[PDB]
């Protein structure tokens, strides 16, 4: 067996495996305790492996959030730090209120952040929304718009229909049958 | 086309009278010439400008103007 | 071991139907009883060979086969309600054909449906469907437009609506839906910044004029 | 009033920043050479004064460039609160 | 048996099995103490599992709520980190409150934040208001809008029932049986 | 072990009727009751075959199987107050059909139905089902607006309503839709602010609204 | 015997047995000091009850009030802080008033915080009020609302009717007889 | 060991055939299925000759030897629905050939598909086409213009479209190509920023906008 | 066997090994641990990988992000090298949040940073966007486009379809086949 | 007001109320 990859988190592995699996690819995973766990895969699916690790450049990196930019440790932090992480928090919040709807599987969104400038002398700008939400297979997305567009506009003091970005997927076809061992 | 709107008309946002009157001043075929005091009122709609002597004597009725015609222009006053 | 002993406690919650094919087709109501039982047949837990079916499936691969072979046929769908004997709905004005067309057509279908006995063919009114339509909107008072094309209705419903109007007509259309399909009727559900909710007035001399429909609208005011 | 709550408590935030390093300079230099008189047991008045005259100016040499982004940045800030509401 | 994941919390775990069970997929709860809880599951299992995991993106984040930017104890604040931590505290009541309501199974609520700018020497802008709630099977959704409305209304100093969002869904089916066995 | 001592000590809460399929169907008033009745045959206490029902299921389930072969049938609801002799609300106006056909009908739900013995038709009224809307909405003293249509009636209840008249409303209405369903008659509750939100206006066909002093806007008759 | 949750508190374990027995489920309650409580369920009902568990949120969190924000134990107070103490004392006290009348078994009460703004400079807004309460079988509740409106009106210096929003309920049936025994 | 057993557990996902050329042909429904297979035969586990096929590949590689020896000729697409027996579909206006000239195409693209045992050429009306796209999208009541050219159909949607509109064009679009292919019908959806939010103008004849008071400006 | 490369992270030996393989250049990665990845091929293909190794400027080099260059080690940090985290924080994320769509590989981003003036006393710039992305094969790539236009125009606080640039790509052929071992 | 003409006056200065008569 030939080593693809050292040392990762629990959320790395999963996502590798999930991936060589897709794939066709019988994959093994090993737990080294303080050392991570290990990915191990056949020397007839090895250049496989290789060109899929490189394709989708894996292992994932970690999820990014804007309030870990501006940890406070000072007396006075700017009117710019506080209200970067007042809306970094509002977006997650409404990402894990989204995800309780009726079938939906998972979400994302974002928020214009005015604070690229501090507003200081210059009057405030109105806000803009952006979604992605995946659905279940056999769920009337047109149809479905209209409940997120409702609920998203009465978040925030001032937004119009016309300024909410809203975008739609399926899943996927499931993957349940296992990957066939080399001969 | 810029203009994707199917019909014909003159659609208000918040104008003054003057330059809503002005717009109205080719279906009159006369130069209008509108007083300070009643270029400070304002409007906001959609309208048809198919018969214009009706539609000034209207309006001037609902918006408290007064209005005259020497011959050569129109006359628009509170 | 049967194969319904595999499946659960709940014995009627899914139909076992044997076929010409010699293969046994596992009838299921909803998508998640469809994996609850794909797993059993792909955890590899029964040897001889079995499938998994449902009506939203069965539709699908049907409309893509009349695609290629019957690719001018005006029909609305076809029931699953007794699986061995489905019903399928034609239009009565939009298609001619004889009876001898129409048995062909039958065994066909036949041919693509091994689990299934026999289809019967059934016509259905156009003015009946667009009927009730309208009357299921009326009734429940939602704003709507109706536009009519040779081979189509449109009901367009839009503007600022209200939290229980989105909720009574979502409910309408998903249950509308289930029954007539979507061929021939389409329903729109928007959402503007305008409070008229699609009505739309032009003033002039006489006073107000209805505006014919159109892309554009006058946003709110208020 | 948030703009006066704001420059007000900046300017004292200012003054005790912009002040504090010189006096930690002078007062690690001052222990230190306080320390040294005590391990050697020699005593002078001048030594402590004429060390710490020298640690101040290098920290003002090296940091006053940094004073003037600062105050600059300060400045025009307050201008614009005074004259933003025209 | 196959590790899927380890150091998990309680309330992990716990929604990690019942996303797996509903799959039909027989899991294992085993507990390490210091160490949390570990899940195991049959290897003709193992791919449906990975599959499920990387769908839903388990094992779940804890939820969010503003006060966590803000703490109390900071040496100072200004004052838009202590308006913050009360409305971060006023959605918090609310919930609690609509999850007594009757056949309410649970609830998520909204406020806009106007806090995000001073309004000082302007006019503040009205609240809006968003809520999500989930019922028991059998209620009449479109006569009990009209309560939930009535109810958030007087919550506040202004409000229009123009500016309250309202979604409800009911209940999916239950899930009795218990997944089977591999052979 | 009988069935009926799995169910619990008070036994008069559910009822067990035998059906000619072979199979015990434990009938149920609520869903509390449901519940508590498929969490016994689910955990597998008993191990022959047994079903749950309840009267809400039943009539979604039968209005299912109608939609597919009468789809033209015109009726209000099924009572199973006697669940061995149900009973089936059929609009005398709305229907035109022979005594054979009635009889047919019944013969198809008796054997949709294979706990009951038979089931009665009768017919009913629409103006007595109509009238007693109104006189309830007049008896409790609720603002109404009432719409007419070929196939059905709508009341709208919308405004600013109080507290009381809500709690008076939301019981009525629930009281109403036991008896008679909600194929017919339909009731709107919609809590509106003021129309326009604070503004002088002029109604009638050249209406206007006033912005504010020195503003007007034309958006429509009013 | 499977263990569902461990180290609850006294009020967390009986509101998770009570729902529970509601739903037939036979649970047994442990006592391990200071390690707390432990429920524990049979393997037939292991399913069931971590769908139930996962439906309610169970363990309920402990419950949220405005002063626990601006704690008086500290060691300077803003007055934004006291106005916002005061007020949420307040509340409490009408709550527990309200449970002395006549037949009422529990409420919530929530008051507008015109806090929010000082309002320095500016006319204070009015006062809205919001109340919830649950009655026993049998009541005439259209009749009870007007005592609980002529009560609260008088609370505040300046309440209008149409400001009081008020919502009444009855009791559920009562679950008096025990779940069955697995077999 | 026969390849059937080494493809998986769903027997139905995948259909075996045998060329004349005495090789397998293992016929794909989607990518994912397409290299789910070719991992297999790339790996080795088979030892005989096999190759992996699916209908967009065949569409494509068929069009490619059509360029070369019939460079003229108007059609559609080819269907393998029952991969034995593949429907091609062509012109019947923008094609005038005599019945032996249709004979021996169809002899020559059996020589092209070993797999397949005849070919069925079927000839369609663009009338018809054309129709069914104009119809389709007054259907979805989106705004379009339509062109007309000697030998193709263009349709131009454009405007500061919905998000609902974005997404009942995608559908429908995708839907139609499927069937028809792209050769004779084109569609182009093309957003643009709008100029009329905040300002008042004129429209029909004469149509103007005007930026500000005092500033008109004059579209084409 | 001849040493090509010493010392590589786990991350530059994957990309080595791809790219060898695409030429047919069979190659061997061995870990001395603290002392990294080590990579040899033969003899015969050793002229070849050299020739290859340069052309593709191997090794790798690490990624760069804006934030690199600012980091937060100052008791007062600057107003722009506060701006310069935001954007660089914003555009990280929404390079994430696109690689979620349907069927996308890898995405890039990029922002106009308008940073390098303060905007201090003028008048601040539009925004611009650049994107880059790779499709799986058999995409239709016109009518994505517009997919990616529509959600990016509403992330941010004033931005033209005129004024967002994307360029696609597809998937290169699969490297399935083992490269064959010098004879 | 389903029939008719009228004026629903808010606090309305005296002059635009007579205005909004002048019609008739
Ligand atoms: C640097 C020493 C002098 C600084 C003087 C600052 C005056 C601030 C006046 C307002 C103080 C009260 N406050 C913060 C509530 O506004
Ligand atoms: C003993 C001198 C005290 C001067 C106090 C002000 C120090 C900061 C400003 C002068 C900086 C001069 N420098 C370093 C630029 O040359
Ligand atoms: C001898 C003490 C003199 C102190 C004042 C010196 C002049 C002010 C400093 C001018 C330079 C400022 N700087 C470093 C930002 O350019």
């Amino acid at each position: 067996d030939k080593d693809l990859l050292k040392g990762l988190d629990q959320e790395q592995a999963n996502e590798v495996i999930a991936v060589l699996q897709m794939h066709n690819i019988e994959a093994n995973k090993i737990d080294s305790g303080k050392l991570g766990y290990s990915i191990t895969v056949a020397e007839p699916d090895f250049t496989a492996a290789v060109y899929w690790i490189k394709t989708y450049q894996l292992p994932p990196r970690p999820r990014v959030e804007i309030a870990q930019m501006f940890p406070a440790d000072s007396l006075v932090s700017s009117p710019r730090a506080e209200k970067a992480r007042l809306y970094s928090a509002i977006e997650q919040r409404l990402e894990q209120s989204l995800q309780t709807m009726e079938g939906v599987l998972s979400a994302r969104v974002h928020i214009s952040y005015d604070i690229d400038a501090g507003e200081n002398g210059r009057p405030p700008k109105p806000v803009h929304l952006s979604a992605l939400a995946v659905y279940e297979r056999g769920s009337p997305l047109a149809h479905q718009i209209s409940d997120i567009k409702r609920f998203l506009k009465n978040s925030f003091a001032d937004v119009d229909y016309d300024n909410i970005s809203v975008v739609l997927s399926e899943r996927s076809d499931a993957q349940l049958q296992a990957p066939g061992t080399p001969v | 086309e810029k203009i994707p709107v199917t019909g014909s008309g003159f659609v208000a946002k918040d104008d003054s009278l003057r330059t809503f009157f002005d717009a109205m001043a080719l279906q009159l075929k006369e130069p209008v010439i509108v007083s300070k005091m009643a270029a400070r009122k304002k409007i906001t709609g959609n309208f048809e400008f198919h018969d214009p002597n009706a539609l000034l004597e209207k309006l001037s009725l609902q918006l408290g103007l007064i209005w005259y015609f020497d011959g050569q222009a129109i006359y628009i006053y509170d | 071991a049967e194969l319904d002993s595999l499946l659960g406690q709940e014995k009627e919650r899914f139909q076992v139907l044997p076929g010409r094919d010699k293969m046994l087709y596992v009838a299921a109501q909803n998508e998640r009883d469809t994996l609850w039982a794909r797993q059993v047949l792909a955890r590899g837990d029964y040897d001889k060979n079995a499938r998994v079916i449902n009506e939203n499936e069965e539709n699908k691969r049907i409309s893509i086969w009349l695609d290629t072979y019957y690719p001018q046929l005006a029909y609305y769908r076809i029931h699953f309600d007794e699986p061995r004997k489905p019903v399928f709905w034609l239009s009565r004005q939009r298609n001619t054909m004889s009876k001898k067309e129409l048995e062909v057509l039958s065994q066909k279908l036949r041919a693509l449906m091994p689990y299934a006995d026999s289809v019967n063919i059934t016509l259905m009114d156009d003015v009946t469907a667009a009927g009730q339509a309208e009357a299921g909107l009326k009734q429940q008072a939602l704003p709507y437009s109706r536009r009519n094309h040779k081979g189509g209705v449109t009901f367009v419903i839009q503007g600022a609506l209200d939290d229980v109007e989105i909720l009574r007509a979502r409910q309408f259309v998903d249950s509308y839906y289930r029954t007539w399909g979507g061929r021939y009727v389409q329903f729109a559900i928007e959402l503007k910044d305008d409070w008229l909710k699609g009505r739309s007035f032009q003033y002039g001399a006489e006073g107000y004029i209805k505006m014919s429909p159109g892309h554009w609208y006058f946003p709110s005011p208020l | 009033m948030d703009d006066l709550v704001f420059a007000g408590n900046k300017a004292l935030y200012l003054v005790l920043i912009l002040s504090g390093w010189p006096t930690i300079v002078a007062t690690i230099i001052g222990l230190l050479v306080g320390l040294f008189q005590t391990v050697t047991q020699l005593q002078e008045q001048t030594l402590p004064f004429g060390i710490k005259l020298l640690g101040v100016c290098l920290c003002l040499f090296l940091l006053s460039g940094w004073y003037g982004e600062v105050l600059l940045s300060y400045g025009r800030q307050v201008i614009f609160l005074a004259l933003a509401k025209g």
